[PDB]
């Protein structure tokens, strides 16, 4: 169930079950069989603020400081060490703007890169007509009976 | 998808059999292609005729021979033993209630997915009237597959003996539209859902089009700019062919 | 609120047009629309800082008669302006 | 003498894609027509005879299988006769031999009105079929030595060595003829269809050309740039010329995109 | 930053570093430029050996 929550985590019930219920975290039996509490939860944290970084990026377009310290539960300077990580490893692509307070997570689009989709999207609406061409003659016979 | 290629040997072989029977009181003429299926691309090398007649007033009486099925087998494996039967062509664009139960008959023949061929024989239509259609599982639906020409030695070239853009395609894109709107009309008519389903689709994916304008005639300068350097190259050509013409009037003054 | 707000080019929804229909704040229009979301049923996304919600066209909008006869019409305006801009390519 | 022999254009795609598809062996098949007294050969169908090893002998004619399938074109639609038939001849000219002659003098009994025809599917891909036929002698207009064959025109004797030797004085088991081919109106738009199907595939290239479009144009720019330093060190046109205007219809394609 | 490492400018008024660096386009100007440079020598040459 956790993993059809990676793009609609809002990291309200992660930190509840990080507090609460940890039955394979801390613990392991038939696995590893454990070690310490801090072994497995040191990159425990990084992941789950990882899960949310890398939804902000496809979906977020820009989001205020303030807001980003809500959701991770973190301060202001381990809000930026988590996210100044994720970019220097080539995965989440995002400018911070500090007057503003904000993050800003839309990729820069060039002139060509937008004229790229445009063809795409001729492209498709001529698959659309050429569907709806096709489906005039297959459904008259339901007509014309 | 998969692809559709047609030799003209086989499209002229299908338009031919209309005048030749002599069908007429609108009937149709029903024929079998052979070729591979198997591939991505079906390729279709031959073609034949078989009498057919159905009832126009009624749908559930048809009648097919099946002895040119086993006849034309016979005779292919003695001459040409990499084609197999792929599926059969009709006479008409307008598909009837019948292909269903056509489709019934050559399923224990063919050993690949049947494939539906429609061949206008009238060409009332602009561009290609030849349409690919394959029947899958809907109860069973056509699925339509683009149908081009194939491109060999063996039959273009015969073309080539017998005969001898945007502008075009603007003219295609009012038959397609022309279809939409007597769709709607016939529709209220016959009221006052796959259709309406994918329409609505098309206006929002060209009201729309402005919104790039502004990035639009980022790349439409750079022709302007790639024509400024064509043009100029132009005079290079005519003003050498000026100096060449005026060295060969030098040569004819002193002989 | 997405077929209120639409009139061409802009499907654009800010919060206050949410909240209202709604009735919750800021907070949970996010965390409500960012699931509906990421099931596919929208490709749009919200913005945070400026107040704007940018939604695309996704849905097929099922239960149709209301605009078969509007987009009848804005079929003949498209069947115009190629026949127009196609009879000044055969002259020109 | 010369004489039209009109084929129809069904015709020559059958027995040009049935020639050319084995390139050895010499395949052979019969054709369907009518005739307008002994002046006009007229061919309709053609018929495709299963093969053999032997090379259009004696023994490659199967009576059996050749009378079971006539009986089957009736009922389709053909009423003509049998004209003749083909033979290919690959990688030589239009030529009968040995074993060719033979082997046609043997359905002189059973249909004089019999023609054999010798098609060469492999150098008739320029352009322009390469195809003679040859007629039996069925008489009538004949009988010992006469002057069959009116409207004399257009192309000449060719062939190769011996056909050409005797013409007026044996017409017996070989003479020279025509190949003529008659169309409609119909007939020719059939095979116009080459030129909204299209028009998707039009922007097709367009599409993969937007990300390449900064490439495009600057691999064509340094091109020219090469090209120019050539007509430098002269004291050239052709190759400039050339790679111009590959680079104009390029431009205006992008315009109609718009 | 006029070393050409890394593309920037900065502001000693407010104290920040605003967006600076951008990519360049090839075949427009300088392509441009160097093929008319090159064709405006072949019609130098054009007159010379004309007369």
């Amino acid at each position: 169930s956790l993993v059809k929550l990676f793009t609609t985590n809002e990291l309200m019930r992660w930190p509840i079950v990080q507090k609460t219920y940890e039955p394979v975290l801390n613990e392991d039996d038939l696995a590893f069989g454990g070690e310490a509490n801090k072994h497995h939860w040191e990159d425990l944290q990084k992941r789950v603020i990882e899960h949310n970084l890398r939804v902000i990026s496809e979906y977020y377009s820009r989001i205020t400081l303030l807001r980003l310290n809500e959701l991770l539960d973190l301060t202001e300077s381990q809000t930026e060490t988590y996210i100044s990580d994720l970019v220097n490893q080539g995965i989440i692509y995002a400018k911070v703007n500090r007057p503003a307070k904000i993050v800003n997570f839309e990729k820069p689009k060039n002139s060509s890169q937008l004229l790229n989709e445009w063809s795409h999207n001729v492209d498709e609406l001529l698959e659309h007509i050429e569907t709806i061409g096709h489906l005039i003659t297959k459904e008259e016979i339901m007509h014309g009976l | 998808h998969e692809k559709v290629t047609i030799a003209p040997l086989v499209l002229l072989s299908a338009l031919d059999h209309y005048e030749r029977t002599q069908t007429k009181e609108n009937k149709r003429c029903v024929g079998v292609i052979l070729g591979d299926a198997n591939s991505s691309t079906i390729r279709v090398t031959n073609s034949f005729a078989l009498p057919f007649e159905e009832d126009e007033k009624n749908s559930d009486v048809w009648f097919l021979d099946h002895n040119y099925i086993e006849n034309m087998n016979e005779m292919c494996k003695k001459i040409n033993a990499k084609e197999k039967l792929i599926g059969w062509y009709h006479s008409g664009p307008k598909l009837r209630a019948s292909d269903l139960k056509i489709n019934e008959l050559f399923k224990k023949y063919t050993q690949n997915n049947p494939l539906l061929l429609i061949v206008d024989v009238k060409q009332q239509g602009v561009g290609l009237p030849t349409d690919a259609y394959v029947a899958i599982e809907q109860e069973k639906t056509f699925l339509h597959l683009p149908c081009t020409i194939e491109a060999e030695e063996a039959e273009e070239i015969g073309v080539e003996h017998l005969l001898r853009i945007r502008l075009t395609n603007q003219l295609k894109s009012l038959k397609g539209l022309q279809s939409k709107l007597k769709d709607v009309v016939e529709y209220l008519d016959k009221v006052i859902h796959t259709i309406l389903g994918k329409l609505q689709d098309v206006f929002n994916l060209n009201n729309l089009q402005k919104a790039l304008t502004v990035k639009t005639n980022d790349e439409l300068m750079v022709i302007y700019i790639s024509n400024l350097v064509r043009s100029i190259i132009a005079f290079d050509d005519l003003i050498e062919n000026k100096i060449q013409n005026k060295k060969i009037q030098e040569q004819r003054v002193k002989d | 609120l997405i077929e209120t707000v639409f009139v061409k080019n802009i499907r654009m929804l800010s919060f206050e047009d949410i909240s209202k229909a709604t009735h919750l704040p800021k907070d949970n229009v996010e965390h409500l629309v960012m699931r509906a979301i990421s099931l596919g049923l929208l490709k749009g996304s919200i913005d945070q800082v400026n107040e704007l919600v940018t939604i695309s066209w996704v849905q097929p909008r099922i239960i149709s008669g209301d605009q078969i006869t509007k987009m009848k019409d804005r079929l003949v305006e498209w069947n115009d302006q190629v026949e127009k801009l196609g009879k000044k390519m055969e002259a020109r | 003498t010369k004489e039209t022999v009109y084929i129809s254009s069904i015709a020559l795609l059958k027995m040009l894609k049935h020639g050319r598809a084995g390139v050895p062996m010499e395949v052979m098949g019969l054709m369907l027509g009518e005739f307008v007294d002994d002046y006009t050969v007229n061919v309709v169908d053609v018929f495709a005879m299963p093969q053999s090893g032997t090379g259009v002998s004696v023994e490659a004619v199967d009576d059996v299988f050749q009378a079971k399938m006539m009986d089957m074109l009736k009922q389709t639609g053909r009423d003509q006769m049998v004209v003749g038939w083909y033979h290919s001849h690959p990688g030589f000219g239009c030529w009968l031999s040995s074993v060719d002659v033979n082997t046609q003098k043997s359905f002189e009994q059973l249909n004089s009105r019999a023609v054999a025809v010798v098609v060469d599917p492999i150098q008739s891909v320029k352009g322009k079929v390469v195809i003679d036929a040859f007629r039996l002698i069925d008489t009538g207009a004949l009988i010992n030595n006469l002057e069959p064959r009116q409207t004399t025109s257009n192309t000449g004797l060719l062939n190769k060595a011996n056909i050409q030797a005797l013409i007026h004085g044996l017409n017996r088991h070989y003479y020279s003829l025509n190949i003529d081919y008659h169309k409609t109106a119909k007939e020719t738009k059939m095979l116009m269809n080459l030129h909204y199907e299209e028009k998707e595939e039009s922007n097709l290239a367009a599409t993969k050309s937007m990300v390449k479009i900064a490439e495009q144009y600057s691999k064509r720019i340094e091109e020219e740039k090469e090209l120019t330093e050539e007509e430098l060190k002269t004291r050239p046109k052709k190759h400039l010329s050339e790679t111009a205007d590959e680079t104009l219809e390029n431009n205006i394609v992008s315009v109609l995109t718009a | 930053i006029l070393d050409k490492i890394f593309y920037g400018v900065l502001d000693q008024g407010n104290g920040w570093l605003y967006v600076y660096e951008t990519p360049n386009q090839d075949a427009t100007y300088d392509s441009a430029l160097e093929l008319v440079g090159q064709l405006n020598k072949v019609v130098d040459q054009l007159f010379e050996k004309a007369s």
